[PDB]
């Protein structure tokens, strides 16, 4: 019925700059929110803020205020995250939600790294 | 101000087929005037999106089995599981929805304990 799927990993050098996306399927996109949370190796679960799929509107934790960006192309039923000028401390894995329907991506690895971002 | 979301420990031992607590804090009550309390549980497994267990501090989400359950009162929260099989093992997380921004706490690994051959 309901699926969010989630772009491919990213393995990235200090600096750069990647834009994941989160496309929405089974439901009307624009009835309800997307939710950005950011899991950590050693820092559990984070709330990044959300935006309203209807108005555009996003709504950042302050934590998360500078170099995030929330985004939408609704006509095609996708959200986006972009992650400006890349820092260690990004390495993550991030999900979309949307979090009253309990909905989830199957989450994005991001890999920041000095020395084996080639790899890929 | 934000909510600070606190869980008393960061894993909890437990053996097959027994019972568990697991305990969350909130700095503010998340009773709200609409008589809601905007409180949820998710577990993660490893390899897995989060998913959800409890919303409204003690109402089960669909597909959830009648072995977890969730009580507490204003900034104190319990989620329990009375009979622990193989697949519950992961981390179990609060989360309050009342006021942005929206706040985890800090994880609770069940850890199912097992002797060494
Ligand atoms: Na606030």
């Amino acid at each position: 019925q309901i699926q969010l799927v989630q772009s491919g990993p990213e393995l990235k050098k200090p600096g750069e700059t990647v834009k994941i996306s989160c496309k929405a399927s089974g439901y009307t996109f624009t009835n309800y929110g997307m939710t950005w949370v950011k899991q950590a190796p050693r820092k559990g679960l984070k709330w990044m803020g959300w935006i309203n799929t209807y108005t555009g509107r996003p709504t950042y934790a302050d934590d998360f205020k500078g170099r995030f960006a929330f985004s939408l192309e609704t006509s095609a039923s996708t959200a986006y995250l972009q992650i400006n000028n890349l820092k260690h401390e990004d390495t993550a894995t991030y999900f979309c939600a949307s979090l009253g329907e309990d909905f989830w991506g199957q989450g994005t690895t991001l890999t920041v790294s000095s020395h084996h971002h080639h790899h890929h | 101000m934000d909510i600070v979301m606190t869980q008393a420990a960061p894993s909890v031992p437990v053996t097959p087929g027994e019972s568990v607590s697991i305990s969350c804090r909130s700095t503010k009550s998340l009773l709200h005037s609409n008589g809601n309390t905007y409180l949820y549980w998710f577990l993660q497994r490893p390899g897995q999106s989060p998913q959800r267990l409890i919303y409204y501090m003690s109402n089960l989400a669909s597909g959830v089995p009648d072995r977890f359950s969730g009580r507490g009162s204003g900034t104190d929260f319990t989620l329990r599981i009375s009979r622990v099989e193989a697949e519950d093992a992961g981390v179990y997380y609060c989360m309050q929805s009342l006021e942005y921004p929206y706040t985890f706490g800090g994880g609770t690994k069940l850890e199912i304990k097992r002797l060494v051959p």
